[PDB]
């Protein structure tokens, strides 16, 4: 442990205190799965989503900036997975939506085969055109691409 | 083991395609060292068949013939692997598209309920065969289409007809006593019985994949590869794969393909014009067409119609100067002036004008493709793809348009939200997720922002 | 290197004439039209080579007897009864003919393969002489534009 | 020139209304505003 965790009892020796799987002076990687594998992501992602939503909807507030600068680390970690879209809400107002993006989904969309299809799809709706079919063509492209990645998961 | 082999063959499809291209090039390079024997072979003497066709006499080597044999066998094997990889990888996308189209046609338009399409749309007619099968939503991952069509069309058209058409004939699916709960499955490893397969769906899928054009091309590749063993010169037909194996080469050939519809019409006009010139020549200038050598020979001439037409189409277009280069000169004849206008008009209309159109269509195709790419680039740089507000409004804040395109409205984010909605159980949908999911089910697309955005509605300072 | 080789042989000073290409802005503008699509010009030449190769394959298999370039018959018959010889024959004479390969072969005067040879010559002329050179001459114009 | 003429007429039709010539920017404030204006309010078939 030399990279990031500093040498204090609250930081470094806390890990050794938690690591008590066996008394044979040995440790296994099963602790990694047992603790902070599922729950780390499961609660930290919701906490980050709450903080991002509050920061976005509460601008020009001094109190929230302290929480932002303290949770900078977890927000930087959760930036790749956190997503933002905008929809027409049920109250006829524009509302933002936050959800979770899996790592395999972000990996497959970066592959050249998928990126080539995106370039060709944009080349078609611009030339052929559309006034109401445009959103229909966009969703049709999305569903066809989603099948490609889910099939690509079966390597 | 079979599943792992199929996955391996599906992963490296383009790799085996390019490797087949390379081995085809190698075989064709080997083919450049052929020869034909001579010296009055055992066949008796102008012999009927003393051909002694071919041999592969090398330049101080003896490795070429076994190399050709093993490369032919290897090419056939690799191409079979290419077919297997295509069926493993790209067929499911086609089947998914077809299933999606027919499912939405049934659920929204009633193609086989209230429409009954006519003799046209043969693909749509063939799509009627998959309606009554058991495993209809095999790839569309929407298994509720058969149940949900009843709530829309059952009352107005009768339960019995739709139930018979779709194929789940049962009164109320109500079990009586344990409904044959569970037992050991007859199917197992080492091919125990393996009979739970829908022959109807398999035949429909086979028809779709046997009508697919890329699969047709791969089947032709198969036929040429296996014919290459019957005659090794048939391996030359595999050189055409470079046209569809390279993006730059596809770009080059798209210039011809763009106006190939009009090139053939131009050639037809050339044929018609040459025919009219042959009519005039046959009627009037028949005596000039004496191609016999030095006069005192049996006079071969085009004193016919088909002969004269083939003469004009063969020599007269390929002359660079028209037909006047290949006819006797009009040295002091009563038709000298008329023949002069004949030759000059033929040259100026066939050689100069029509070939100019043929060579100008390609240039216009190049220009049109370049302009199309410029237009799509300018559209992407000018307006947002989702709301189409325009960069002028967003650029008030520094990098406003880039922020809007990257964070607020993003194609990747809108694509990932669909996967998130699909792979989540309806019990765990929040209010917004359910509101979007319902409108996705009913295909409204009104939740996509249009003419509005978060900044447009709520300014950063509340307005 | 060329300047010092010019003392060994004074004809090597001719290689220094190419400096005009990079010494003049207008001349650079002229040559940039070719340079813009030089990546695709070589691919077009490669397509020409492949098409000529296919035509040589067909000619070697079927129309071998027509390729007798020997003079006035009663001479030692020089002909392209090979593969590399026929391919070099087609690439040398047949592209530089203005009318395809039919200008340099014996005419099909009353033969069973007359129609097939006619389609052979016409297709060769219409695909090699007319279409490919049109692409070569259109790439430059597109570069200018 | 013929291709450019066809492109110009297509762009003019896609940009401005044939009757009033207001422009799609004003109408597109409401969703599908220009399409509504071209189909319902100002229509060549209706005026014929
Ligand atoms: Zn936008
Ligand atoms: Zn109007």
């Amino acid at each position: 442990m030399e990279s990031h965790k500093h040498y204090t009892q609250s930081e470094t020796e806390f890990l050794l205190s938690c690591a008590e799987t066996d008394e044979n002076e040995t440790l296994d990687y099963e602790e990694f799965v047992k603790r902070f594998h599922e729950p780390a992501k499961d609660i930290g992602f919701n906490v980050a989503v709450l903080l991002t939503n509050l920061s976005e909807h509460m601008p020009n507030d001094t109190r929230l900036q302290t929480f932002l600068e303290l949770a900078e680390s977890v927000l930087n970690y959760f930036q790749p997975f956190l997503g933002r879209i905008e929809i027409m809400g049920s109250a006829k107002r524009i509302e933002r939506v936050y959800f979770e993006i899996s790592e395999s989904s972000r990996t497959q969309w970066e592959k050249p085969q998928v990126k080539e299809s995106k370039r060709q799809f944009i080349f078609d709706v611009v030339n052929e055109g559309g006034e109401k079919e445009k959103m229909e063509l966009f969703v049709n492209f999305c569903e066809d691409t989603i099948f490609e990645m889910q099939l690509a998961a079966q390597i | 083991y079979q599943q792992k082999l199929l996955n391996y063959f599906a992963r490296n499809f383009y790799n085996m395609r390019m490797l087949a291209l390379f081995v085809a090039f190698a075989i064709n390079f080997i083919l450049l060292f052929y020869k034909v024997s001579t010296s009055s072979v055992v066949e008796g003497k102008s012999p009927h068949r003393i051909i002694a066709v071919h041999y592969v006499l090398e330049e101080s080597s003896g490795y070429m013939e076994p190399t050709l044999r093993i490369l032919a066998i290897l090419h056939t094997i690799i191409s079979f692997f290419c077919i297997i990889g295509y069926y493993c990888l790209k067929v499911p996308l086609v089947i998914f598209k077809r299933e999606k189209e027919v499912a939405r046609k049934l659920e929204f338009d009633g193609l086989y309920i209230t429409e009954q399409p006519s003799e046209d749309d043969i693909k749509g007619q063939w799509d009627r065969l998959v309606i009554n099968t058991q495993s209809f939503p095999n790839n569309y991952w929407d298994k509720f289409v058969k149940r949900k069509v009843m709530d829309k069309y059952g009352e107005f058209y009768g339960r019995d007809r739709i139930s018979e058409l779709l194929g789940m004939d049962k009164a109320a699916l109500d079990f009586s006593d344990a409904r044959e709960k569970k037992k050991p499955k007859k199917d197992s490893s080492l091919s125990a019985v393996l009979n739970s397969i829908d022959v109807k769906y398999q035949m429909w899928k086979l028809g779709v994949v046997f009508t697919d054009n890329s699969f047709l091309y791969l089947a032709w590749y198969m036929t040429m590869s296996v014919l290459g063993h019957y005659n090794n010169f048939f391996f030359a037909a595999h050189l055409l794969d470079i046209a569809m194996g390279f993006k730059t080469l596809r770009t080059i050939l798209s210039s011809v393909t763009h106006n190939g519809k009009q090139l053939v019409l131009t050639v037809g006009l050339l044929a018609v014009v040459v025919y009219l010139y042959t009519v005039v020549a046959f009627n009037f200038f028949r005596k000039f067409y004496n191609k016999s050598e030095d006069g005192d020979t049996p006079d071969m001439k085009c004193d016919d119609m088909l002969t004269c037409y083939m003469f004009h189409m063969y020599v007269g277009v390929r002359a660079g100067g028209g037909i006047g280069d290949e006819i006797e000169d009009p040295a002091g004849d009563e038709y000298e002036i008329y023949r002069i206008i004949f030759d000059i008009t033929f040259f100026f209309f066939v050689i100069v004008i029509l070939l100019a159109i043929i060579q100008g269509l390609i240039i216009d195709a190049f220009g049109e493709l370049r302009d199309q790419q410029e237009q799509v680039k300018e559209d992407m740089e000018t307006k947002c793809f989702i709301c189409g507000i325009g960069n002028d409004y967003f650029d008030t804040v520094p990098h406003g348009f880039e922020t809007h395109t990257l964070q607020e409205h993003n194609l990747a984010n809108y694509l990932f939200f669909l996967m998130y909605l699909i792979n989540k159980d309806e019990t765990e949908h929040t209010g917004q997720e359910s509101y979007v999911w319902k409108m996705y089910q009913e295909r409204c697309w009104e939740f996509f922002p249009a003419g509005d955005c978060f900044r447009k509605q709520y300014e950063d300072q509340l307005n």
